[PDB]
C-alpha cells in the first residue's frame, strides 16, 4: 500500500511548488484519483487479509477506513477553501499540507501491522490536528481547546507506550499477525486487570468515553471545519479501530474487566444523547451527538461477539460520513450567520430550499432510518447488548427516542419555522457547498446498498 | 468577515512577570531588567 | 578580551573536557573537571553586569565543594586501594560520594538550584556551553564508573530532577531559566540508564545537545530571554517560527519527532530490566515537561502576539543571518526518526 | 539597487568552487568506495 | 454532571493539583545560603540510604 | 556493553572485519532519506536567510545533498558492523553455553489444552 | 594512622559542613574551603607515605597547585563582589532569585 | 488604545461573478476547480469507482461458499453423512488430558 | 563582514584614527540654522555629515532607499505632531519613539563609518539630546507619564553602550526669536506650534543637556552669532582638547566589539521593540501582521539584498 | 515537460509506488510455491507460480 502512500506523499510537493492560483484545483482534483487507487485495496476476492509488505497491511477493518481517509481529503479541501481563502498564499498552502499529512498519517495508522507503527503514527496524528484547530481557530478558546485535546490524548498515550513496550517483552513481537497467532492469554492477576487498562484507557479516550468526552465537544466548536471534520471523521475512530486489534491479546480479562466501560457508555449514551436535546450551539448539539453515537461502540467492541464488531464497522463508517455530513452544513450556515447560536437561522427552507433536503437526509441518518447502513450498524450492536443483558434495551432503548428527538430538532429550529427577519442577508449556495455534501451523501446511498464491504472482520 | 482571535494586549500580559503562576509573594517578584543589569548603587 | 586571552581560556574550556575523558588515572580526571571550572569562570563575568558577579560567585562556589568531594572519594580510594581508580572492591560510600559530586557539578535533582541561577544570569551563548560542553565531563566520569554506581541513588536523582525540572519549568517565563529547568531533566532521564545501558545515556545526551544548541541560537538570534520577547518572533524573522515548533515539541517527547528515540529506547530498556515502576513515573510526568514546551508555541507560533511600532524598524534592516549550524542542527534533529534503529 | 549595497550581489566565486567542487569530490570517493567494497566483500567471502 | 462535576474532578483538578505543587516548589529566596543548607540535607538523607540499605 | 569485547579497536571507526559485510547500496532507503533529509537542510537554510527558498545556493543545495548522502553511506556501513558484531557475539554465546539456552519441544495443540473462556 | 586517617577526614567533613553553611562574609567559606583541600593534601600525602608509593607523590602537590589557582579564581570573584557591593556579603548575592 | 484593523466585512462574491460557484473570486479559476471537480470528483470516482467496486469478485468468498455448501450438501446428504456433523476437529486428533 | 579575523589581521580601528575624527553634534531648538552650521564644519574637515533623523531615514539607509509609504514607517506624522497635540491615537509619542529609533541606527551608522573609514562625524541632533522633545512633550499634555518611562527605559537599555559624543555644539536662539524663524519658514504645520513648549524644550537642554554632557564631552555654546559663522565654531573645535571623556579608554581590542555591534543593526535597536506593552507603541497582531506580510512584498524587500530578482539582482542559482 | 512538471509529479508517486509494491514482492518470495495449499507442481515451460 505506497500508491495510497507514495502518491499522497507527492501532494504535498504538488501544493507546495504549484501556483498560488492553480493550487487549491491541483489539490484536490489528484486526491480524488488518489481515492480511486485507494478503491484496489477493497478487491479481497478470498478471506485472507492482503498484507502488502511486512510494515504495511490491509484487513478487512482497516480497508473500509484507509478509503473513506483518502476520501475526505478532497472533501476537506473543498469546504475549507472559503474560509482559509482570505489567507497570505502561504497559510493556504501550509493548511492544505496539513491536511495532506492527516490522511498520509492515518492511511498508515490504520494500515499498520505493527501496533507501536500505530502508536508512534497514532499521536503523530495530533501535531497536525493540533495546529489545525490552534493556528486556524476562529474563537478565543481554541488555545484551550487545543490543550484540552493534546493532554487527554497524551496522558492515555504514555500508558499505552508503556504497555506495548511490555507485550513485546512477554511475547517478543507487536506484530499484530503473529500477536494473533500466538498465545497470549492474560492470567485474571491484578496487574494484567492494570495492563488491560492500560492498552484499552488510550483508545477509550479519542473514542470519548463517557467519563473523558469532554476534550471533543471543546475541540469541534472552536476548531475550524475541516479540522472538525477530521475529528469527527477519523480521528475519533482511530481509537476504535485500536481496540479491534489491541484487544486481540488481553483476551481473558476483557469477559470480567469490561462492565465498567460498557456502563459508562451506554448510560453515557443517554446522557450525551440528551443535553444534545438542550444545547445552543449546533456544533455543540453534533459533537454530543458524536459522543453518544460513539458511546454505543465502545460498548460493542467490548461485549466482543461477532454482530456486535461489525455492527460496530457499520456505525464508525456510516456515522463518519453523517457526522461531517452535519459538520460541514453547520458550517455552511455559521459562515452566512457568523453565529453558531441554533436559535438563529430559523426558516432556512424558505430560502435555502436545497440545502434543506441535504439537512433532511443528514438528520435521517443521524436517526436511524432503516434503508440505511447507519440503522443496520445499530440494529446490530442492539441485538448483542440485548444477548448480554435482556435489560440493555432500556438503556439503548431511551437513546433512540432521545436520538429521534434531537436528530429532527436540528431539522425543526434551524430549517423550518418562519425566516429569520433580517440578519444580513444570507447570500444564496455556492456550488461547492452543495457538492461537499453531495460527495458525502452519494457514498452513502451507494455503500447502503451493498452493506458488505464495511461489514468488518467479524463477518 | 472573520478574524480567528489574535491574543489582545491583556492575554500578553500574563506572560510578564518573573514567575508565571504567581504566587501571593511571589506576586511581588517584579521582571528582571531587559538589559541583565540592575540599577542598585550607593 | 584580548584574543589571546581568549585563546587560553577556550582552550582551556576544551582541553578540560577532554583531559577528563581521555585518561584514567582519576586523579588526571579530576584536574580536567579543575580546569573547566577554572576556564568558565571569566566567560561568565563578560558583561561584568552586577547579576553576573553573583552568577559566577554560585557556580565557583557550587563547582568548587563538588570538585573537593570528587578529589576526597579518589583520596579515599588511595587508602582502600592502591589504584588511583575505582574498582569492582571499591566501598559503596566511596563511589555514593562520586554519584552526589558529580551530579551537583550537573546538577541534577536536590542539587539543581545553582543552574536554573547561574543560566539566568550568564549571555544566551555562555549560556550553552554551561548547559552542554560542560556536561560531557562529568558524565563521562560516572559513564566510566557505571558497572560500579548504585542503582538506587540514580534512580533517586533521577527521578527528582525529572520532577524539579518539570516543575520548576511550568511557572517559569524566563526564558534561559525554562532552558536550564529543561537541562535539568533531560540530565535526569540520561543518569537514570546510566546504570543499566550507558551506552543510551551517550544518545540522550546527543540529542539533548542536537536539540538545545538549535534552540539557544534561535533563542539570541533574536536575543529574547523573554518568551513575551520570542513571541514577537513572528515579525522579527518568521521562518525560525515553523523549526522553533518542532523543535520546543521534539525537546519534550512527542512521537513523530526525533526527541521521542531517547524516552522511548529509554524506556525500552528500563522496562527489559524490570523498572515498570520508576519508568512509568518518569514518563508521565515527562509529560509535564511538553505542557510548558507547548504554552511558550502558543505565544511564539500558534498565536499571534501583539508588537511594538519600532519592530518595523528592525525589519527594515538586514537581519543578520543564523549560522548554517542551525539548519544542520535542527533537521537532524527535528526528523531523524525514521533513522533511529542506526542511531542507537 | 541599495543605497547600502549587498554584500553578496556577486557571487563568492570562491564558495562556488570549493561548494560545488568540494560535492564532486564527495561522491567520485563515495561511488570509488562502493565498488570497491563491494569487491572486497565479494572475494573476502566466496563471491 | 456535566460542565462542573466533570470538568472539576478529572480536567481542572490536574490543572490545579500541579500548579500548587509548582507554586510551593519554585518560590525560593535566591539566597545562596538556604539553597545550601539542602544541599546539606541531601548529603545526609543519601548517606543514610547507604546506610541503612547497607 | 559490547564495549570490552576481544580485538576491540580502541578509537577506529570500522575496524577492516567490517569488510566482510555487504556494503550499503547506495539507493538504499536510508541513505536516500539522508539525502532528502539534507535537501530540505538546505531549503530551510535558503528559508530562514530569507532567499528564493528553491532557485538559491545551487551549489549549496549540492553540497547538502551530497554531504549527508556521503555522511550515510559511512556511518551505515558501521551501524550496520555493529549490527552484525551483536549476532556473532550473541549467537556464539547460545552455543558456547549451550546448556542455559536449551531447546524447546512445543507440544503439538492436540496434546496442549489451553483454557476456553466463552464470550457468551 | 587508620586513626588518625580517621580524624582528617572527620576534619574534612567539618570543613565540609562549614562550606555548606554559610553566613554572612563569603571569605569565610573560601577560607574553609581551603581547609579541605589542606585535610586532602595532608590525607594524600599520609598514605603515599606509609605506602611507600614514591610514584604517586606527584599528587599530593597537583593537588596544592590546582587548588591553589581555584582559590586564586574564588578570591577575584570575591574582590568582584565587594567592588560591585562592597559589603562581602553572602547576603546581597540574591538578585537572580 | 492600541492600534488594530476595522473589522473587515466579507464580501457579497455574488455581486461581481454573478455565475460564482463557491470556489475562488476570479472567474475562470471559479469554471476551471468545479469543471475539474464535479469531473472527478463525480463523474470518475463515484462512477468508476462504483463500477470496479460492483465488479469485485465474490468478496471475501461468499460467492464461492455459496456453491461448496451447495456440494457438501449434495455429497453429505445423498451419502447419509451428517450435514454438520457435531465434532469438528475429529475426535480421534484430539489427546484428552488422559487422567482429569 | 568585519570579525575577529579582520582584526587579528590588521584592521584596526585605532591605525585609522586623526585629530579630524570624533564624533560632533550639533544640538539646538526646532529651527537653530544647525542644519547649516554642520554641512559647514562638515565641509571643514571633511566629515561626513549626517543629516537629522527622518521618519523615513531607515528606509533611506536599507536597500532601495525610496521613501517608504507612512504605514510601512511606523505610521510616524511631525506634521499631525503639530496639528493635533495631545491626540487619541498617539501619533506624537509613536513619532518620538520612531524619532529615537532613526537616530539610534543614524548614531550607529556613524560610529560604523568612523571606525572602519576613520572620517570623523557630524550628525546633528543626538540620542543624547533627544530626551529634551519628550520632556517638553510631558511638561505639556503631548505624553502621559508611563509613555516618558517607556522611553526612558528604551533609553538606558541601549545609549549607554555606544561611545559618547566627542563634543557637543550649542546653536542657541532665543524663545521668540525661533518662532519668528518659524513664522517665515514656509510649513504652516511648523507654524502656530506652542511657545511655552518651545520654552520647555531649550529650557530642558539648558537645565539637563548641556551639564550632563558637561563633563561626557567638551560642550561648545555659541550664541547665533557665533553661528551663522561656521568658520569662527570650525576654528573653536580645532581649538578644544579632546581629553576629557569616557572615549580614552578605547584600546584597539575595545573597538572592535564596538564595531562589530554598529556593524549589526539588528542588534543596534534589538533593545528598541523590547516588548513592553504601552498602547501607542503596539503595532497589533491583525494589522502588524498586514504591515509586515506589506512591507515584505515590496521590490527587493522578500528576500535578502541580493537575492531578490525584482530590482535585477541575478547569480541568485549560485550565491 | 514544461508547466506541466507540477502535474507529474503525484502521478509519478504511483508509478514509484507500484515499483516498490512490485519489488516488496520479489523479496517476500521464499515459500514461492512453497506453500501447502498451494504447492502445484510448475507447469511446462513456465519459471514460477506468481510473480
Ligand atoms: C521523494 C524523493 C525520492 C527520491 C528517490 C530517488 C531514487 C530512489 O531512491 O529509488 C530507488 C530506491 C530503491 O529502494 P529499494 O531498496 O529497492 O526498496 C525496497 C525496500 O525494501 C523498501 O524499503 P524498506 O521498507 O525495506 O526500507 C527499510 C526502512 C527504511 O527507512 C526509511 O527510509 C524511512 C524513510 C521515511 C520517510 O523502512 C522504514 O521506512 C521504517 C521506518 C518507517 C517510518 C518510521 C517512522 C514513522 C514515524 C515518523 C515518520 C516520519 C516523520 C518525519 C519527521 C516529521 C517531519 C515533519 O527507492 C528508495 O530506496 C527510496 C524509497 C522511499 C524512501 C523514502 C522517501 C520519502
Ligand atoms: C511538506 C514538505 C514540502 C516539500 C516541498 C518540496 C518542494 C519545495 O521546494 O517546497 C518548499 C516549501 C515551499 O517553498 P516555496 O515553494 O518557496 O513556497 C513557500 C516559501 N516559504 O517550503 C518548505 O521548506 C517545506 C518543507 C519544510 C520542512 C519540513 C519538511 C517535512
Ligand atoms: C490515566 C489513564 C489510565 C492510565 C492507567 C495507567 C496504569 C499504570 C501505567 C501502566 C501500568 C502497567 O503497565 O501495568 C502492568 C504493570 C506490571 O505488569 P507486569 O508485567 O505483570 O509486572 C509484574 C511482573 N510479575 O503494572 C504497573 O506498571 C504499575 C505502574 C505503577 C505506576 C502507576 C501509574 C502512576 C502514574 C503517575
Ligand atoms: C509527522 C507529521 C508531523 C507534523 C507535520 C505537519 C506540521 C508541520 C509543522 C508545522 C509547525 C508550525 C505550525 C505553525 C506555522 C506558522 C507558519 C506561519 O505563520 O507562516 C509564516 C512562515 C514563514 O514565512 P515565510 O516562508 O518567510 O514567508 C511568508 C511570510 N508571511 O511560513 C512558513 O513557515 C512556511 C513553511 C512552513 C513549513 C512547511 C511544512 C509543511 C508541512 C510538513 C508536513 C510533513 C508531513 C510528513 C508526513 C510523514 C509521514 C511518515
Ligand atoms: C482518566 C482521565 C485523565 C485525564 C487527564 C487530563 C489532563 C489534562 C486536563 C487539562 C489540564 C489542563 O488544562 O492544564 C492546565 C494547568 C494550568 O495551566 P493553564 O492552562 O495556564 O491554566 C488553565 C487551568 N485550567 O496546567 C498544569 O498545571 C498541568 C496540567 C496537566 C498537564 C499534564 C500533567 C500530567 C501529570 C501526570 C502525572
Ligand atoms: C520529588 C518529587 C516531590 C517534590 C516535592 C517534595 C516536597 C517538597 C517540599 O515540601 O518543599 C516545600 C518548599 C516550600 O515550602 P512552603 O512554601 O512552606 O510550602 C508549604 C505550602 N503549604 O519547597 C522547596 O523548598 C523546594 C523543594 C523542596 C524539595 C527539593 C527536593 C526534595 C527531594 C526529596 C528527596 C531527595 C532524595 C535525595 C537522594 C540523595
Ligand atoms: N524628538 C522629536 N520630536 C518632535 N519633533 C522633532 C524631534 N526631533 C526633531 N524634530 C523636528 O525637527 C524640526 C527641526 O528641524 P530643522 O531645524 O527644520 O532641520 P534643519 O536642520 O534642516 O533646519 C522641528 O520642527 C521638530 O519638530
Amino acid at each position: 500500500m505506497l500508491k495510497i502512500i507514495l502518491p499522497s506523499l507527492m501532494l504535498l510537493p504538488l501544493t507546495w511548488l504549484s501556483s498560488p492560483k492553480k493550487t487549491w484545483t491541483n489539490v484536490t482534483s489528484y486526491s480524488f484519483l488518489i481515492s480511486l487507487t485507494s478503491l484496489t485495496l477493497l478487491w479481497q476476492t478470498d478471506e485472507n487479509y492482503k498484507n502488502f509488505s511486512n510494515m504495511f497491511s490491509s484487513d478487512p477493518l482497516s480497508t473500509p477506513l484507509i478509503i473513506l481517509t483518502a476520501w475526505l481529503l478532497p472533501l476537506m479541501l473543498m469546504a475549507s477553501q472559503n474560509h482559509l481563502k482570505k489567507d497570505n498564499n502561504v497559510l493556504q498552502k501550509l493548511y492544505i499540507s496539513m491536511l495532506i499529512s492527516l490522511q498520509i498519517l492515518l492511511i498508515m495508522t490504520f494500515s499498520a501491522t505493527e501496533l507501536i507503527m500505530f502508536y508512534i503514527l497514532f499521536e503523530a496524528t495530533l501535531i497536525p490536528t493540533l495546529i489545525i484547530i490552534t493556528r486556524w481557530g476562529n474563537q478565543t478558546e481554541r488555545l484551550n481547546a487545543g490543550i484540552y485535546f493534546l493532554f487527554y490524548t497524551l496522558i492515555g498515550s504514555i500508558p499505552l507506550l508503556i504497555a506495548l513496550i511490555l507485550i513485546q517483552n512477554h511475547v517478543g513481537t507487536l506484530n499484530l499477525m503473529i500477536l494473533s497467532f500466538t498465545t497470549h492469554t492474560l492470567d485474571a492477576s491484578w496487574s494484567n486487570n492494570l495492563l488491560w487498562l492500560a492498552c484499552m484507557m488510550a483508545f477509550l479516550i479519542k473514542m470519548p468515553l463517557y467519563g473523558v468526552h469532554l476534550w471533543l465537544p471543546k475541540a469541534h466548536v472552536e476548531a475550524p471545519i475541516a479540522g472538525s471534520m477530521i475529528l469527527a471523521a477519523i480521528l475519533l475512530k482511530l481509537g476504535s479501530y485500536g481496540m479491534i486489534r489491541i484487544s486481540i491479546i488481553l483476551d481473558p480479562l476483557t469477559k470480567y474487566m469490561a462492565y465498567p466501560f460498557i456502563l459508562l457508555s451506554l448510560w453515557g449514551m443517554i446522557m450525551t444523547s440528551s443535553i444534545c436535546l438542550r444545547q445552543t450551539d449546533l456544533k455543540s448539539l453534533i459533537a454530543y451527538s458524536s459522543v453518544s453515537h460513539m458511546a454505543l461502540v465502545i460498548a460493542s467492541i467490548m461485549i466482543q461477539t461477532p454482530w456486535s464488531f461489525m455492527g460496530a464497522t457499520m456505525l464508525m463508517i456510516a456515522h463518519g460520513l453523517t457526522s461531517s455530513l452535519l459538520f460541514c452544513l453547520a458550517n455552511s450556515n455559521y459562515e452566512r450567520i457568523h453565529s453558531r447560536t441554533m436559535i438563529m437561522a430559523r426558516g432556512l427552507q424558505m430560502v435555502f430550499p436545497l440545502m434543506a433536503t441535504w439537512w433532511l437526509m443528514a438528520s435521517l441518518a443521524n436517526l436511524a432510518l432503516p434503508p440505511s447502513i447507519n440503522l443496520m450498524g445499530e440494529l446490530f450492536i442492539t441485538m448483542s447488548l440485548f444477548s448480554w443483558s435482556n435489560f440493555t434495551i432500556i438503556l439503548m432503548g431511551i437513546n433512540i427516542i432521545i436520538t429521534g428527538m434531537y436528530s429532527m430538532y436540528m431539522i425543526i429550529t434551524t430549517q423550518r419555522g418562519k425566516l429569520t427577519n433580517h440578519m444580513i442577508n444570507l447570500q444564496p449556495s455556492h456550488t461547492r457547498e452543495l457538492t461537499l455534501m453531495a460527495l458525502h451523501m452519494i457514498p452513502l446511498i451507494l455503500l447502503t446498498t451493498s452493506p458488505k464491504l464495511i461489514t468488518g472482520l467479524t463477518m | 468577515g472573520a478574524r480567528q482571535w489574535q491574543p489582545d494586549i491583556e492575554w500578553a500580559e500574563q506572560f510578564s512577570g518573573a514567575v508565571m503562576y504567581p504566587s501571593k509573594e511571589t506576586a511581588h517578584w517584579k521582571p528582571p531588567p531587559w538589559n541583565d543589569v540592575d540599577i542598585l548603587k550607593e | 578580551m584580548n584574543p589571546i586571552t581568549l585563546a587560553i581560556i577556550y582552550f582551556t574550556i576544551f582541553l578540560g573536557p577532554v583531559i577528563t575523558m581521555s585518561s584514567t588515572n582519576l586523579m588526571l580526571m579530576w584536574v580536567g573537571l579543575e580546569f573547566s571550572l577554572l576556564a568558565i569562570i571569566p566567560m561568565l563575568i563578560n558583561k561584568k553586569n552586577p547579576r553576573s558577579t553573583e552568577a559566577a560567585t554560585k557556580y565557583f562556589v557550587t563547582q568548587a565543594t563538588a570538585s573537593m568531594i570528587i578529589l576526597l572519594a579518589i583520596v579515599l580510594n588511595y587508602k582502600q586501594l592502591g589504584t588511583w581508580m575505582f574498582q569492582q572492591q571499591t566501598n559503596g560510600l566511596i563511589l555514593n560520594m562520586t554519584l552526589m559530586a558529580l551530579s551537583m557539578k550537573l546538577g541534577l535533582a536536590p542539587f539543581h538550584f545553582w543552574l536554573p541561577e547561574v543560566t539566568q544570569g550568564i549571555p544566551l551563548h555562555m549560556g550553552l556551553i554551561l548547559l552542554t560542553w560542560q556536561k560531557i565531563a562529568p558524565l563521562s566520569i560516572l559513564i566510566q564508573i557505571y558497572p560500579l554506581l548504585n542503582s538506587t541513588i540514580i534512580l533517586m536523582l533521577a527521578i527528582t530532577s525529572i520532577f524539579m525540572g518539570a516543575w520548576g519549568g511550568l511557572n517559569q517565563t524566563q526564558m534561559r531559566k525554562i532552558m536550564a529547568y529543561s537541562s535539568i531533566a533531560h540530565m535526569g532521564w540520561m543518569l537514570a540508564i546510566l546504570p543499566y545501558n550507558p551506552s543510551l545515556t551517550l544518545l540522550n545526551l546527543m540529542i539533548y545537545i542536537i536539540l538545545t544548541a538549535p534552540m539557544f541560537m534561535a533563542l539570541m538570534l533574536n536575543n529574547s530571554m523573554t518568551i513575551n520577547s520570542i513571541s514577537l518572533l513572528w515579525n522579527k524573522t518568521p521562518a525560525m517560527l515553523t523549526m522553533i515548533s518542532l523543535m520546543l515539541l521534539s525537546l519534550g517527547g512527542l512521537p513523530p519527532l526525533t526527541g521521542f528515540l531517547p524516552k522511548w529506547i529509554i524506556i525500552t530498556e528500563l522496562m527489559k530490566n524490570n523498572c515498570l515502576i520508576m519508568a512509568t513515573l518518569m514518563a508521565m510526568m515527562a509529560l509535564l515537561n511538553l505542557f510548558f514546551y507547548t504554552r511558550l508555541i502558543y505565544s511564539t507560533s500558534l498565536t499571534m502576539f501583539p508588537t511594538n511600532n519600532n519592530s518595523k524598524m528592525m525589519t527594515h534592516q538586514t537581519k543578520t543571518k543564523p549560522n548554517l549550524m542551525f539548519s544542520t542542527l535542527a533537521i537532524m534533529s527535528t526528523m531523524t526518526l525514521p533513522l533511529a534503529p542506526q542511531l542507537i | 539597487f541599495y543605497v547600502r549595497e549587498p554584500v553578496n550581489a556577486k557571487p563568492n566565486w570562491l564558495a562556488v568552487g570549493l561548494s560545488v567542487g568540494a560535492s564532486v569530490f564527495m561522491w567520485i570517493y563515495l561511488i570509488q568506495t562502493h565498488n570497491e567494497d563491494v569487491l572486497e566483500y565479494k572475494r573476502r567471502n566466496g563471491l | 454532571l456535566d460542565l462542573i462535576w466533570l470538568e472539576k474532578t478529572i480536567p481542572k483538578s490536574t490543572s490545579t493539583l500541579h500548579t500548587n505543587m509548582t507554586t510551593l516548589t519554585t518560590n525560593q529566596k535566591g539566597l545562596i545560603k538556604l539553597y545550601f543548607m539542602s544541599f546539606l540535607i541531601n548529603i545526609i538523607l543519601i548517606i543514610i540510604l547507604y546506610s541503612i540499605n547497607l | 556493553m559490547m564495549n570490552g569485547r576481544p580485538g576491540h579497536e580502541p578509537l577506529k571507526f570500522l575496524p577492516d572485519e567490517a569488510r566482510s559485510l555487504p556494503p550499503p547500496k547506495l539507493n538504499d532507503p536510508r541513505l536516500v532519506y539522508m539525502g532528502l533529509l539534507g535537501y530540505c537542510t538546505g531549503l530551510m537554510d535558503n528559508m530562514l536567510r530569507m532567499r528564493p527558498v528553491m532557485r538559491a545556493g545551487l551549489h549549496r543545495q549540492l553540497l547538502f545533498v551530497t554531504s549527508f548522502v556521503f555522511a550515510g553511506y559511512f556511518y551505515l556501513k558501521r551501524q550496520n558492523y555493529l549490527y552484525a558484531v551483536k549476532d556473532h557475539d550473541m549467537f556464539g554465546y547460545i552455543k558456547l553455553h549451550p546448556e542455559d539456552f536449551p531447546e524447546k519441544e512445543k507440544k503439538t495443540y492436540a496434546e496442549i489444552l489451553e483454557p476456553f473462556h466463552p464470550v457468551r | 594512622m587508620p586513626s588518625t586517617f580517621f580524624n582528617l577526614t572527620m576534619a574534612f567533613s567539618l570543613s565540609l559542613l562549614g562550606t555548606l553553611m554559610f553566613r554572612s562574609h563569603l571569605m569565610s567559606t573560601l577560607l574553609c574551603l581551603e581547609g579541605m583541600v589542606l585535610s586532602l593534601f595532608i590525607m594524600t600525602s599520609v598514605t603515599s607515605l606509609n605506602s611507600n608509593s614514591m610514584s604517586s607523590m606527584p599528587i599530593p602537590i597537583t593537588i596544592l597547585v590546582f587548588a591553589a589557582c581555584e582559590a586564586a579564581v574564588g578570591l577575584a570573584l570575591l574582590v568582584k563582589v565587594s567592588n560591585t557591593y562592597g559589603t562581602d556579603y553572602v547576603q546581597n548575592l540574591n538578585l537572580l532569585q | 488604545q492600541w492600534q488594530e484593523d476595522p473589522e473587515p466585512e466579507d464580501e457579497n462574491v455574488y455581486a461581481k461573478n454573478p455565475d460564482f460557484h463557491g470556489y475562488d473570486s476570479d472567474p475562470v479559476v471559479d469554471v476551471w476547480n468545479m469543471r475539474a471537480v464535479f469531473f472527478f470528483g463525480f463523474s470518475i470516482v463515484l462512477v468508476f469507482g462504483t463500477t470496479f467496486v460492483a465488479y469485485v469478485p465474490d468478496y471475501r468468498m461468499q460467492e464461492w461458499a455459496r456453491r461448496e455448501a451447495e456440494r457438501l450438501v449434495k455429497y453429505r446428504e445423498v451419502n447419509g453423512l451428517p450435514i454438520m456433523e457435531s465434532n469438528y476437529f475429529d475426535p480421534s486428533k484430539i489427546q484428552l488430558p488422559e487422567d482429569d | 563582514r568585519y570579525g575577529l579575523l579582520a582584526a587579528i589581521l590588521g584592521d584596526k580601528t585605532t591605525k585609522k584614527l586623526h585629530e579630524y575624527s570624533r564624533v560632533i553634534t550639533v544640538d539646538g531648538n526646532i529651527c537653530s540654522g544647525k542644519n547649516k552650521l554642520a554641512k559647514e564644519i562638515a565641509q571643514q574637515l571633511g566629515m561626513k555629515h549626517y543629516p537629522e533623523a527622518g521618519i523615513q531615514y531607515s528606509s533611506t539607509t536599507t536597500g532601495d532607499g525610496r521613501p517608504l509609504d507612512i504605514e510601512f514607517s511606523g505610521s510616524c506624522s511631525l506634521e499631525k505632531f503639530y496639528d493635533d497635540p495631545k491626540s487619541n491615537d498617539g501619533n506624537s509619542y509613536r513619532l518620538q519613539s520612531w524619532l529615537y529609533a532613526s537616530r539610534l541606527l543614524q548614531y550607529a551608522d556613524a560610529l560604523e563609518h568612523l571606525l572602519s573609514t576613520g572620517q570623523g562625524v557630524v550628525l546633528e541632533r543626538s540620542i543624547y539630546s533627544d530626551f529634551v522633545f519628550l520632556e517638553a512633550m510631558y511638561n505639556q499634555g503631548y505624553i502621559r507619564k508611563q509613555c516618558v518611562d517607556h522611553y526612558n527605559e528604551i533609553k538606558r537599555l541601549t545609549l549607554p553602550e555606544y561611545l559618547p559624543p566627542h563634543a557637543v555644539i550649542y546653536i542657541d536662539v532665543p524663545v521668540p526669536e525661533v518662532q519668528s524663524r518659524i513664522q517665515k519658514k514656509g510649513d504652516p504645520h511648523e507654524m502656530k506650534v506652542t511657545s511655552a513648549y518651545l520654552q520647555d524644550i531649550e529650557n530642558a537642554y539648558k537645565k539637563t543637556f548641556l551639564p550632563k554632557m558637561s563633563e561626557m564631552c567638551e560642550v561648545l555654546v555659541y550664541d547665533s552669532w557665533e553661528a551663522e559663522d561656521p568658520t569662527k565654531v570650525v576654528e573653536d573645535i580645532e581649538y578644544l582638547k579632546y581629553n576629557k571623556g569616557p572615549w580614552l579608554k578605547q584600546d584597539d581590542w575595545t573597538f572592535h566589539y564596538l564595531r562589530m555591534l554598529v556593524q549589526d543593526k539588528t542588534e543596534v535597536l534589538n533593545y528598541t521593540t523590547i516588548p513592553v506593552y504601552l498602547p501607542e507603541i503596539t503595532i497589533g497582531a491583525h494589522q502588524g501582521s498586514r504591515i509586515y506580510n506589506s512591507f515584505r512584498e515590496l521590490p527587493g524587500r522578500k528576500y535578502a539584498p541580493g537575492y531578490n530578482a525584482e530590482v535585477g539582482d541575478k547569480w541568485i542559482w549560485l550565491k | 515537460l514544461r508547466e506541466h512538471w507540477v502535474h507529474i509529479l503525484v502521478p509519478a508517486g504511483f508509478v514509484f509506488g507500484c515499483y516498490l509494491d512490485r519489488k516488496d514482492d520479489e523479496k517476500l518470495t521464499a515459500f514461492r510455491n512453497k506453500s501447502m495449499l498451494f504447492q502445484r507442481e510448475l507447469r511446462p515451460n513456465e519459471e514460477v507460480t506468481w510473480k
